[PDB]
């Protein structure tokens, strides 16, 4: 530094150094300003985010869309008003059950067929005919008690990390395009941009 | 996907002037009776005058959202508009 | 890395981070934010440098060169009793890929690996019969 | 006795026109 | 009849066969629609003339199948079809044995759905389901070709193995031990083909024209155009500029499947009309999620630390055993350069002390577990494995999904 420097005494804190054109002169903490697992980095908030944005990539087609409340409910068992509150996202609907598609499938393997009869009636048939006639959704699969508790713990936790969930570092490239060198966090959206065309693609819709 | 058409067929996004035309004209008409009655418009350079109401309409928009910003708020209460009407000067 | 800086912030020692410090560019056309890694605030606490000016920094090398004063209001630099160069504006983008070539003589290189600061004898002619193993 | 012929959608897509999506009950 | 009948069912696509033969035969397993009503058969879907709009429907979801009628009427289509599918015909199937391959982390009622739909009305004698995992230590009671890549470098069936499978609906990692799997240090990724075409549609969407309706090309660009990063990801980006893709809008008027082409080669001088999608960059970045789900910012730990933390909860003792012997299975492994780049990441990551080494079957190993459940079948092992139609009868349907091939009887 250059030797022999004014000071006033007030303030003067050696580690804060605060300088800009003065448009507003005020700290962004002034006063409080305002108005290695991933579940501690990223909050429930956004790891349930991350969830239903995992869920929603599942679907491949528009139908699924309002099967994802009913999706995540079965795989974490969130009841879906809350899924439609708080998780804020971006007859084939209903099973393939269409009795069109029933007797369509005889013109699939009519060119050769020789049926005969050899079946019973008992319980065993009855409950076949039922699995025949199924029209059943994992919701209705959950909430009975036809699977057993210790089932739905060694189904559910027999997946999920707890303690390591990164061994490798992350890139944190740019979202629209890689530019892997000079990355940047924008000023407001807060998401890394590396050139000028992704920053004016950038700056409009996702920003 | 789900993202390419809206940037494709969204590099050109306008907007357009929206008050609608026999509404618009039978008030025009409405207020012109008074004035001078049995008063024929004519059916043309009616949509320069209903382009330029528009545009100092949203010219009164555009400064009441940015008083609006001034005050950490999104809504829009009468205070905003008045005193736009006062600032501009009139 | 160039262009018209216009706000620093710096935060002080915290256990989450080292250092909390971020960096405002302006081009002519691109404003961005930059993230400091706990190093180069020493590099502008060293020499007490100010925002609204253009500045150049090197990814690689580190060493950040004033230019002088950005242009933004005239008013604003127009005061300053002559001084920061005949201020300057920004010219282009944020960041770019340019070529330096450095021009030294044979005898230069002799004197700059013969001594621990050969540079110095550069000057005070105090080479000294350099060996023929350094050439 | 027509200055009630401009609806209130009307008024609520020319605020759309200028920008956030906020409005009032007497805005229009 | 001795050798029974070997079914391969898989959420995609089913593989039905006699034991007699050497390869499957492949049937799609799905139903895709006209938006105008008239629906189409899983094998006739590839048979038709537009593929823009069409609604969809998979009996196999991502944890397993629940409602048996899609799939019962499809498995008779490939039992009652001898026609279609040539070489193959059969009456009753009554002495014809069963051998299938259903996933370990089975609902134990939907498993007995399953056992009850295959016994009770196509009147079976004999069955035997088990993950494909416990088949492919199988593989040294036959010869075969299998490539052995070194990642350090630059009975009969095998009790030490650890099988990963990746197919359409999800990534399961099994270890196999003393021929008995282990079914706690198993671990499953949800990235499946339906994820990585997902996000095959995502980032198309974020280069070039949607087509989200459209799926059937999704998957044939998936399995067409990628190939995995060989070496790292930026390196990999140092590559886009000089290495391209160009896939062709498939028309419907002039052809129903699009065509890729590459500008080096000059053997596809004709132009064309239609629009053409330049691929640049998402050849490699797509296959990279598995090691770094954050580009598609995910709390999902990724393959590696899958692998190495189901290592960790495996007893220390046969921790290493495992490494030195592993084999690639599942559809998605047919990706150009996947194996070296895990066997690379991985050996990275153990310790110097240990190598391990990863085997391939050459080509898609759906057909080498096809040909290894064929094997099984004719292994002998397989006779003293097997069940009868008097056990089933003298017991309910719930022993024998609780008893012998129960999964958590050998947990
Ligand atoms: N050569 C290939 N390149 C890329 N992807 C492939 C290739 N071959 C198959 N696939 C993908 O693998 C998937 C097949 O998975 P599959 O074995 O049917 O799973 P499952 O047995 O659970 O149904 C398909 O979705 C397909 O996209
Ligand atoms: F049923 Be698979 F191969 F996942
Ligand atoms: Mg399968
Ligand atoms: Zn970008
Ligand atoms: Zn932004």
């Amino acid at each position: 530094k250059a030797l022999v420097e004014e000071i006033d005494k007030k303030t003067y804190n050696p580690d804060i150094y605060f300088t800009s054109l003065d448009p507003q002169a005020r700290r962004y903490t002034s006063k409080k300003i305002n108005k290695h697992s991933f579940e501690e980095r990223y909050t429930q908030q956004e790891i349930l985010q991350s969830d239903r944005r995992f869920m929603e990539l599942n679907t491949e087609n528009f139908s699924d869309l309002p099967n994802v409340p009913t999706l995540l409910s079965d795989l974490t068992g969130v009841p879906r008003d809350r899924i439609e509150s708080t998780t804020k996202p971006i007859y084939g609907h209903g099973w393939v059950l269409k009795p069109e598609t029933l007797r369509e499938i005889q013109l699939s393997y009519k060119s050769t067929k020789l049926p005969k009869p050899k079946r019973k009636n008992t319980n065993r048939i009855v409950a076949l005919k039922k699995v025949l006639s199924s029209k059943r959704n994992l919701h209705s699969f959950l909430d009975s008690a036809l699977l057993n508790l210790m089932d739905k713990n060694v189904i559910y936790h027999n997946v999920y990390n707890k303690r390591y969930f990164k061994v490798l570092p992350l890139i944190t490239t740019c979202s629209i395009c890689g530019g892997y060198d000079s990355i940047s966090s924008c000023v407001n959206c807060g998401n890394k941009i590396c050139s000028v065309s992704c920053f004016k693609l950038h700056n409009e819709t996702r920003c | 996907g789900t993202v390419a058409l809206r940037e494709i067929r969204r590099f050109q996004k306008s907007t357009e002037l929206l008050i609608r035309k026999l509404p618009f004209q039978r008030l025009v008409r409405e207020i012109a009776q008074d004035f001078k009655t049995d008063l024929r418009f004519q059916s043309s350079a009616i949509g320069a005058l209903q382009e330029s109401v528009e545009a100092y309409l949203v010219s009164l928009f555009e400064d009441t959202n940015l008083a609006a910003i001034h005050a950490k708020r999104v809504t829009i209460m009468p205070k905003e508009i008045q005193l736009a009407r006062r600032l501009r000067g009139e | 890395i160039e262009g018209e800086v216009v706000e620093i912030q710096i935060d002080r020692s915290i256990t989450g981070g080292h250092k909390q410090g971020k960096l405002t560019i302006k081009t002519t056309d691109m404003e961005t934010i930059y993230e400091l890694g706990n190093k180069m605030i020493d590099g502008l606490t060293k020499e007490k440098v100010l925002a609204g000016d253009v500045i150049s920094i090197d990814k690689a090398s580190g060493k950040i060169t004033k230019l002088g004063r950005s242009f933004a209001r005239s008013r604003d630099y127009d005061a300053m009793g002559a001084d920061t160069r005949f201020v300057q504006c920004p010219e282009g983008e944020l960041q770019k890929r340019k070529t330096v070539v450095h021009t030294v003589s044979l005898h230069e290189i002799d004197v700059i690996n013969s001594r621990t600061q050969g540079f110095l004898a550069l000057f005070t002619g105090d080479t000294g019969e350099i060996r023929s193993e350094v050439r | 006795d027509n200055i009630q012929g401009i609806t209130k959608p009307a008024i609520r897509r020319l605020a759309r026109r200028g920008g956030v999506k906020r409005i009032s009950g007497l805005i229009y | 009849e001795t050798p029974p009948i070997v079914i391969d069912n898989g959420s995609y696509e089913i593989k039905f066969g006699p034991s007699t033969n050497k390869k499957p035969f492949r049937a799609l397993n799905a139903l895709a629609k006209d938006k105008f009503g008239t629906s189409y058969l899983s094998n006739h879907i590839k048979n038709i003339k537009d593929i823009s709009s069409i609604t969809f429907r998979r009996p196999h979801e991502l944890g397993q199948l629940t409602l048996w009628e899609l799939e019962s009427c499809i498995w008779d289509y490939c039992l009652f079809n001898p026609s279609e599918f040539d070489g193959f015909d059969l009456k009753e199937g009554k002495g014809h044995h069963l051998v299938a391959s259903e996933s370990c982390m089975t609902l134990p009622e939907l498993s007995k759905h399953a056992d009850q739909v295959i016994f009770e009305e196509y009147e079976f004698d004999s069955l035997f389901k088990s993950p494909v995992a416990v088949f492919v230590p199988f593989t040294k009671s036959y010869k075969g070709e299998m490539r052995t890549i070194s990642g350090k470098d630059e009975s009969d069936y095998h009790d030490f193995q650890l099988v990963i499978d990746s197919g359409f609906n999800c990534t399961w990692i099994i270890p196999v031990l003393k021929g008995i799997p282990y079914y706690k240090a198993v671990k499953k990724l949800d990235i499946g083909g339906r994820f990585l075409t997902g996000l095959l549609k995502e980032t198309l969407s974020f280069r070039h024209y949607n087509m989200m309706d459209e799926t059937i090309l999704v998957n044939n660009i998936k399995e067409q155009c990628l190939f995995v990063s060989p070496v790292s990801y930026f390196d990999s980006f140092k590559t886009k500029d000089k290495h391209a893709l160009e896939y062709v809008l498939p028309d419907f008027q002039t052809s129903f499947l699009g065509y890729v082409r590459n500008p080096r080669k000059e053997n596809v001088p004709l132009p064309e009309d239609a629009q053409i999608i330049t691929l640049t960059d998402e050849l490699f970045t797509i296959p990279e999620t598995f090691f770094h789900p954050e580009i598609s910012q995910i709390t999902k730990p990724g393959i590696v630390e899958a692998i190495l933390e189901s290592l960790s909860m495996l007893p220390e003792i046969v921790r290493p055993l495992m490494v030195g012997n592993i084999v690639c299975t599942g559809g998605n492994f047919n990706l150009p350069n996947f194996a070296q780049r895990l066997a690379a990441e991985l050996q990275r990551q153990l310790p110097t002390d240990w190598t391990c080494h990863v085997s391939v079957p050459e080509g898609d190993c759906a057909l080498f577990g096809w040909e290894v459940m064929s094997q099984f079948a004719k292994t002998d092992s397989y006779r003293k494995a097997r069940v009868t139609r008097e056990e089933y009868y003298e017991h309910g349907p719930d022993w024998c999904t609780k008893h012998r091939f129960g999964y958590q009887n050998w947990i």
